[PDB]
């Protein structure tokens, strides 16, 4: 239970700011021991590094970002901060935080651990959000493939990126395809989540689709029926 | 060239500058950063400013090789300069 969580991301308007927190708890140690990096990866693309703190002091920051970048900390809070201003097309992209022992005052190099945060997104474009409309895949009694049979649910024209599905509130992992996005004609995204089942338990087990869309707040849990569709 | 004016002190450890982004060439006795190709460094492990490596690789301008010079010792740079009092 050593974590680093972010928070902050969001649609944002070119030449706007915004402002990124990390949140960090659990370990053996002292708040303020820890380096702290900001890491950006842009949709098909590497990872790039933006820029560190450590005990209030330590800074640097990327030519991409120098002069648009304050990374800051708070140690009496746990929380590492990124402050951005005057935001281009070209920092579009999810955010990580990440903190190293390599650069701490208190020096453990042998017991020497990273951690990643989860990652947040920052898109820089024109603001809007739309959620999406949820279908279920009916399975077909004639689709019944050797005792196996599948079902799904399309997850359809939302905006921007991305969502979440589970199945059975994560009950159900096993032979579960959640398809990357295809971006849509509309300009909208659409996704299909689905999964592999006993057909035996066809109409005498429920299985739900769990979707989250953070952007539009939506959450829509499906219920999948047999139908043959 | 040694420049010691750089080892500062960062509240409670030793810290380094540059003059303009210049390589400063840099450690500890202790273990910290080995090498020191670098903007202004901070040095986790050692604290004390006389037991650092203040250096001044700045070889944007080549010198005389005096016999009261430390070598270069990275290459035989170019640089034949004539004399004028021939």
């Amino acid at each position: 239970x050593x974590x680093x969580x972010x928070x902050x991301x969001x649609x944002x308007x070119x030449x706007x700011x915004x402002x990124x927190x990390x949140x960090x708890x659990x370990x053996x140690x002292x708040x303020x021991x820890x380096x702290x990096x900001x890491x950006x990866x842009x949709x098909x693309x590497x990872x790039x590094x933006x820029x560190x703190x450590x005990x209030x002091x330590x800074x640097x920051x990327x030519x991409x970002x120098x002069x648009x970048x304050x990374x800051x900390x708070x140690x009496x809070x746990x929380x590492x901060x990124x402050x951005x201003x005057x935001x281009x097309x070209x920092x579009x992209x999810x955010x990580x935080x990440x903190x190293x022992x390599x650069x701490x005052x208190x020096x453990x190099x042998x017991x020497x651990x990273x951690x990643x945060x989860x990652x947040x997104x920052x898109x820089x474009x024109x603001x809007x959000x739309x959620x999406x409309x949820x279908x279920x895949x009916x399975x077909x009694x004639x689709x019944x493939x050797x005792x196996x049979x599948x079902x799904x649910x399309x997850x359809x024209x939302x905006x921007x990126x991305x969502x979440x599905x589970x199945x059975x509130x994560x009950x159900x992992x096993x032979x579960x395809x959640x398809x990357x996005x295809x971006x849509x004609x509309x300009x909208x995204x659409x996704x299909x989540x689905x999964x592999x089942x006993x057909x035996x338990x066809x109409x005498x087990x429920x299985x739900x689709x769990x979707x989250x869309x953070x952007x539009x707040x939506x959450x829509x849990x499906x219920x999948x029926x047999x139908a043959a569709a | 060239v040694a420049d010691h004016s750089l080892l500062s002190i960062h509240s409670a450890k030793v810290k380094i500058t540059v003059p303009s982004g210049a390589q400063v060439k840099y450690y500890c006795k202790c273990p910290d950063v080995r090498e020191g190709i670098t903007s202004s460094d901070h040095t986790t492990t050692c604290t004390d400013v006389k037991q650092c490596r203040a250096y001044l690789i700045d070889n944007k301008k080549w010198v005389y090789n005096s016999g009261r010079l430390p070598r270069g010792e990275g290459d035989t740079f170019k640089g034949k300069l004539h004399v004028p009092f021939v």
